[PDB]
């Protein structure tokens, strides 16, 4: 009946548990790093010479 | 008495579960990001207009190359657009013009588009005739297809309103991993930068990442209270944000396991049809019932910016490989490009 | 003296606005640009080349009691006066036939009638309005031979003669406002539910435009008829209020056109 | 300026502007149809009549128009997520099925199938894509619910009911409770008919109908209305 | 399987007049731009003329212009071209070339077998090879050379020189397109190199069936305007 669907939801429960976590922190400051590493590769965050615009030019 | 016993036991999985995010949940990204510059007022203007379409367009994805896409309308037509110059390359007339997502793949070769009919259809754009043919007719699923990525030219994993995942095999057409737990039909998936993982983001108001060789839900991510439309990872691969129907995004991080920021704002009560980031992922990009898009600070959750061409709703989004331009399509038939 | 001035300005100020709101209407929201609002945008400007330029030349001349500018401002004020307002006319004309022909051929002639013949219509009918007075207005002197209207005073020279007379009164007012009442008749006809409120409305609003463009030009084209029958008879002050009443029209075709439309009605608030 | 391969390149895209042009003119001049109502409601004999997994569309001709009918029954998914793709349908043909009346779900116990196609004509005929959208009803197996009403009364659907055990007063009664239902009665029409099974009878209401629908809809684009 | 078969060759008369005709099968022939490209019977390859897909626009070259009319029958496939008032100058074998333009495209990729015509007895751009023939021995890398009058690289960043190879005995082969570019179904060993005014295409490890005539064309105006061409033979 449903008892193993219940059973199989159980099991994935269990895997999903049994995981490692890091701190909220640290991947914070990794997504800050890599915010401020590839800060002067986004053209949309800093606007490119409209020489270099492909759409402007 | 198994059920109960079952059921129990699952209660106490899921508690042990929020007590672990609780334990790990030691500050928060508003806090950290407090101290660094904000972006300022992004203004973005509309570089071209592509028209062509004369009915609402559901779907819309950029080629690797970064200046052709493909877009797909409910008239009946797939259209590759030369992007630099709004020159129309190919016009594909579809068999079935219930069309829910189009995809480009990553080669260049092959496009694929799904719809109400069941199928996704890969069309090959390389062929000795000159004309573009049907490949492949990927059939199998019970519901709308919502969402199809293509990993490779042989490989595409499919999201359908059947409530669960596939991964097909182009060449056999046969379904090669199926991807199931989800209760509620999944209208959307992202594939990971490596292709190893993908998360799809379904009605049950929840978001799932899954391991494409495995065929197993790793973790699984809640916070919303309404239909996840859209998912759409950070650029890294470490993390990524879902809109939904309940007027918010949200940024989840898949090492820490929880939600890390929402995007919200008390004047918007429209629900987000598509999420996409800008090439640093400093930006968050999200469609909105309102005939708008709105640019969010993906650190900071401000809201940076406005892109306001449209008269009808933004239905699909997408952001250049170089992050160059945005390309904006919506259900008043026109595509936008911006920068 | 500033009373009337006052008045014939705000009479042409929402003669202007009006119509430049239609035309902004329909250049703004694209759920308004279809076939049909072609003609609502030919009929504005009509409207707004009778409101911006006629009016106030008609309110300079009925202030200073004479005409001041001189013969050839009037020649062509006359010239561009009446072939605007034939071709706000023949605008009606077509809107009619349109309307006609999209209720009682419902499921072919809206495929049939594409932008080009919706622009062939309205050229047609612009070229129409100018063949019809332009020469007629321009020209009559070389014609005759001399000019007989008397300097200071600005007028049609050849009202005298009856059959130019009849024959325009025919083809400008008393032919297009039959064919509009039959076609406006068979459209209130043919709009009723054949397989109510809907033929209701349809014939209220038939009513208004029709009643709207009857009272406002059958005066001068009455009084046209009775100074061709009876050369003195008709002061000037009533030549006055039957050009004021022709000029109307332009002002209250917005209102009966375009306002008629829910759509316009919420562009309009939105501005 | 432009290159010789760009030149030919803008004539390639020009060409493809002017084939999309001339589908969507053939497009638009095709009358859209969505079928809806609940299993077994006689849909079927309705799309056999007409006519002569996912969503499947019927095409016919009569009369120099042609007729595009959309059939959704087999989509098992949320109808929410995916009924906006019929916003701008030329009409929604609905079919219930009289002789369900006394008949119960099989799905879900003590609910009554005529609750359930009422609940669902309320969904979509409200529906905030449909404001505009006419609805033709079709009120399907009249004389099996003839034979019916003489033995089994109205009332075990309807308690509220006191006229006639007859077919004509507790049909006009069902078409009351199934028209009463439209909210914005001034915007859409309801177009009632009892299936007939004869010649052409069906297909000559619905190419009324839809004339009239197409009538209204001239009228409202040339402001009259 | 794409085919274009050329009939309507012959002997002529001075002053008469010919029709040729080319079938096309196994291609989408109305969606393609097709040309007429001459070869005089020593000499090398001569673009004659063009009908775009769809026919509204139509090149032709100095030489033929006035006295040949390109056309196309899309329903039925053919190419025709109808020479009025033949000269001697105009014996040639004549080959039908496809064409289609889009982005990422690669035209003149298939060209026909060719009809033979034996009629009985300043603006530009000139390609320039050099060398006429190159000894060469199976297995080095050997280099063809190509200079051009006007610069063929444009605005838009491409620059319009395609290398073609006639082997012996058949029809043109097209190698590399828009200067880099290797075709279709050719082998990786093809490399196309060059800066605006100056080209080379190196063939490593020579094979046996590289041997044959070299052909630099530019498409960066009309008319289009072939190399000399470059003969690679043995020994
Ligand atoms: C010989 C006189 C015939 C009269 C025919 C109708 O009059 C017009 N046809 S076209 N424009 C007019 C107007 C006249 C005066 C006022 N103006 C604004 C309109
Ligand atoms: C308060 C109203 C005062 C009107 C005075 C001017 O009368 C006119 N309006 S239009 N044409 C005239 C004429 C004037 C002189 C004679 N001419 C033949 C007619």
């Amino acid at each position: 009946a449903s008892i193993a669907q219940a059973r199989k939801l159980v099991e994935q429960l269990k895997m999903e548990a049994n995981i490692d976590r890091i701190k909220v922190s640290k991947a914070a400051a990794d997504l800050m790093a890599y915010c401020e590493a590839h800060a002067k590769e986004d053209p949309l965050l800093t606007p490119v010479p409209a020489s270099e615009n492909p759409f402007r030019e | 008495s198994e059920l109960d016993q079952l059921r129990q036991e699952a209660e106490q999985l899921k508690n042990q579960i929020r007590d672990a995010r609780k334990a790990c949940a030691d500050a928060t990204l508003s806090q950290i990001t407090n101290n660094i510059d904000p972006v300022g007022r992004i203004q973005m203007r509309t570089r071209r207009t592509l028209r062509g379409h004369l009915a609402k367009i559901y779907a819309m994805h950029w080629g690797t190359d970064s200046r052709l896409l493909v877009s797909a309308s409910q008239d009946g037509k797939l259209i590759i657009w030369d992007s630099y110059t709004t020159n129309k390359v190919h016009a594909i007339p579809l068999r079935s013009s219930w069309v829910m997502t189009c995809a480009y793949a990553p080669s260049g070769n092959y496009v694929a588009c799904g719809g109400l009919d069941n199928i996704c259809s890969i069309y090959n754009l390389k062929t000795r005739e000159g004309n573009v043919r049907v490949s492949r007719e990927l059939a199998g699923h019970t519901g709308y297809l919502s969402c199809c990525r293509f990993l490779d030219d042989n490989q595409i994993v499919t999201s359908s309103g059947d409530t669960t995942c596939a991964l097909w095999d182009i060449e056999t057409g046969q379904q090669t991993t199926t991807f199931t737990g989800h209760t509620g039909d999944v209208m959307s998936l992202s594939l990971a930068p490596d292709t190893r993982l993908f998360v799809s983001g379904a009605c049950d108001a929840s978001a799932k990442l899954w391991d494409v060789r495995e065929g197993m839900c790793r973790q699984t991510f809640t916070g919303h209270e309404s239909d996840i439309n859209a998912i759409c990872f950070f650029p890294n691969g470490n993390a990524f944000a879902t809109g939904s129907d309940d007027a918010t995004c949200r940024l989840f991080d898949l090492r820490a396991d929880q939600e890390l920021m929402t995007y919200s704002h008390d004047n918007i009560i429209c629900g987000i049809t598509s999420v996409s980031f800008s090439k640093s992922g400093r930006l968050l990009l999200a469609g909105y019932d309102d005939f708008n898009c709105n640019v969010w600070d993906a650190l900071k959750a401000d809201r940076a910016g406005v892109l306001a061409g449209h008269d009808n709703r933004v239905s699909c989004l997408g952001v250049t490989d170089d992050g160059m331009a945005v390309a904006t399509g919506s259900w008043d038939s026109f595509l936008k490009i911006w920068n | 003296m500033v009373f009337i001035a006052t008045v014939t300005g705000s009479l042409s100020l929402v003669t202007v606005v009006g119509n430049i709101l239609v035309m902004l209407s329909i250049k703004v929201n694209r759920q308004l640009q279809t076939v049909n609002n072609y003609f609502l945008f030919s009929l504005a400007c009509a409207d707004l080349i009778i409101g911006a330029f006629s009016m106030n030349l008609y309110t300079v001349y009925i202030i200073k009691g004479y005409w001041p500018l001189g013969a050839v401002v009037c020649d062509l004020w006359l010239a561009l006066d009446y072939v605007v307002s034939n071709a706000s006319v023949m605008n009606l004309l077509i809107i009619s036939f349109d309307r006609y022909f999209c209720v009682t051929k419902p499921l072919t002639y809206p495929a049939r009638r594409t932008t080009k013949m919706a622009g062939l219509m309205i050229a047609a009918a612009w070229v129409l309005s100018f063949v019809l007075w332009a020469p007629a207005i321009l020209f009559w002197q070389f014609v005759v031979g001399k000019r007989t209207v008397p300097d200071n005073q600005c007028f049609i020279q050849f009202l005298s003669n009856p059959a130019v007379t009849f024959g325009t009164a025919i083809a400008a007012f008393y032919l297009p406002v039959v064919i509009m009442t039959v076609l406006y008749i068979h459209i209130s006809l043919a709009s009723r539910s054949r397989v109510a409120a809907r033929e209701r409305k349809v014939t209220r609003t038939i009513f208004a435009i029709l009643l709207a463009f009857i009272l406002t030009w059958t005066p001068y084209n009455v009084m046209v008829l009775v100074n061709t029958f009876c050369q003195s008879c008709i002061p000037d002050t009533v030549w006055s209020i039957g050009y004021w009443l022709c000029y109307v029209n332009s002002t209250i075709n917005p209102a009966c056109y375009a306002l008629c439309n829910a759509t316009f009605k919420k562009t309009f608030r939105h501005l | 300026t432009l290159s010789a391969e760009d030149k030919a390149a803008v004539e390639r895209s020009k060409m493809i502007d002017r084939n999309l042009r001339e589908d969507g003119e053939k497009a638009a001049r095709e009358v859209k149809l969505l079928l809806l109502g609940a299993g077994e409601s006689g849909k079927n004999t309705i799309v056999k009549q007409m006519k002569i997994t996912g969503i499947v569309e019927t095409h016919f001709t009569f009369k120099d128009l042609h007729f595009k009918m959309f059939d959704v029954g087999a989509q098992r998914s949320e109808r929410k997520k995916w009924i906006h793709c019929f916003e701008g349908v030329t009409a929604i043909i609905f079919c219930v099925a009289l002789s369900d009346y006394d008949l119960v779900l099989a799905e879900d116990e003590e609910m009554n199938r005529m609750h359930a196609s009422m609940k669902l004509f309320d969904s979509i005929c409200n529906n905030k894509w449909f404001t505009d959208t006419s609805i033709i009803l079709f009120l399907n197996k009249k004389d099996l619910f003839e034979e019916k009403i003489k033995k089994s009364p109205l009332t075990i659907c309807y308690p509220e009911y006191a006229g006639s055990n007859t077919y004509e007063e507790a049909a006009a009664y069902i078409q009351c409770q199934f028209e009463d239902l439209n909210k914005r009665k001034d915007t859409k029409e309801i177009y009632t008919h009892f299936t007939c099974s004869t010649d052409t009878k069906n297909v000559q209401f619905v190419f009324d109908a839809v004339t009239d629908v197409i009538i209204k809809n001239n009228l409202k684009d040339c402001g009259l209305f | 399987d794409v085919q274009l078969v050329e009939s309507g060759g012959g002997l002529v008369q001075p002053g008469g007049s010919r029709k040729l005709s080319c079938s096309a099968s196994g291609f989408a022939f109305s969606s393609f731009g097709m040309h007429w490209v001459r070869q005089a019977p020593e000499k090398g390859l001569e673009w004659v003329a063009y009908i775009s897909s769809g026919s509204g626009t139509i090149y032709y070259a100095d030489t033929v212009k006035g006295r040949f009319t390109i056309s196309r029958d899309d329903p039925k496939n053919t190419l025709f071209l109808q020479m009025t008032s033949l000269r001697s100058e105009d014996t040639a074998m004549y080959y039908c070339v496809r064409s289609i333009y889009y982005y990422g495209s690669s035209p003149f990729d298939f060209w026909g077998q060719g009809t033979t015509l034996t009629v009985s007895s300043g603006s530009d751009i000139v390609m320039t090879q050099a060398t006429s023939s190159v000894p060469v021995t199976p297995g080095e890398s050997v280099s063809i050379s190509c200079r051009s009058s006007k610069s063929l690289l444009h605005s838009n960043g491409n620059t319009y020189l395609y290398w073609f190879l006639q082997r012996p005995g058949q029809s043109p082969q097209l190698l590399i397109y828009r200067m880099s570019n290797l075709a279709s179904g050719v082998p990786d060993r093809f490399s196309g190199s060059g800066s605006g005014t100056a080209f080379t295409l190196t063939i490593s490890r020579l094979e046996a069936e590289d041997v044959g005539v070299y052909y630099c064309m530019q498409h960066l105006e009309y008319p289009l305007t072939f190399g000399a061409g470059t003969k690679l033979e043995l020994k």
